[PDB]
């Protein structure tokens, strides 16, 4: 099955809809979704983040498309988007927290 | 204009 059939891919949604869906109080740290860009073209990894000196917020990470490949920073490259999701769901590796649960619809 | 995060 294609990576777009996956429950964490929300396709074309706004930055507000992303943040409203993720900022449910019933979601743990590390709730995330992959969406299409709105401002900019590349895909976006949208994660919920609890900062002790700020509160509960949403961070947005741009998933740039390698012309060769996907990455958020040029230091960690993945051959597929599912291989990017699977890695960060195990290691923060520069994220505020590791990805734990797929965001509910 | 919107803010994204750079690792
Ligand atoms: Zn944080």
């Amino acid at each position: 099955a294609p990576w777009q059939a996956e429950e964490w891919y929300f396709g074309k949604i706004t930055r507000r809809e992303s943040e409203r869906l993720l900022l449910n109080a019933e979601n743990p740290r590390g709730t995330f979704l992959v969406r299409e860009g709105q401002s900019q073209p590349d895909y976006v990894l949208s994660v919920s983040d609890f900062d002790n000196a700020k509160g509960l917020n949403v961070k947005h990470y741009i998933i740039r498309k390698l012309d060769s490949g996907f990455y958020i920073t040029s230091r960690t490259q993945f051959n597929s988007l599912q291989q990017l999701v699977a890695y960060y769901s195990k290691h923060a590796d520069g994220l505020c927290h590791r990805l734990t649960t797929v965001c509910p619809t | 204009e919107p803010q994204y995060e750079e690792i």
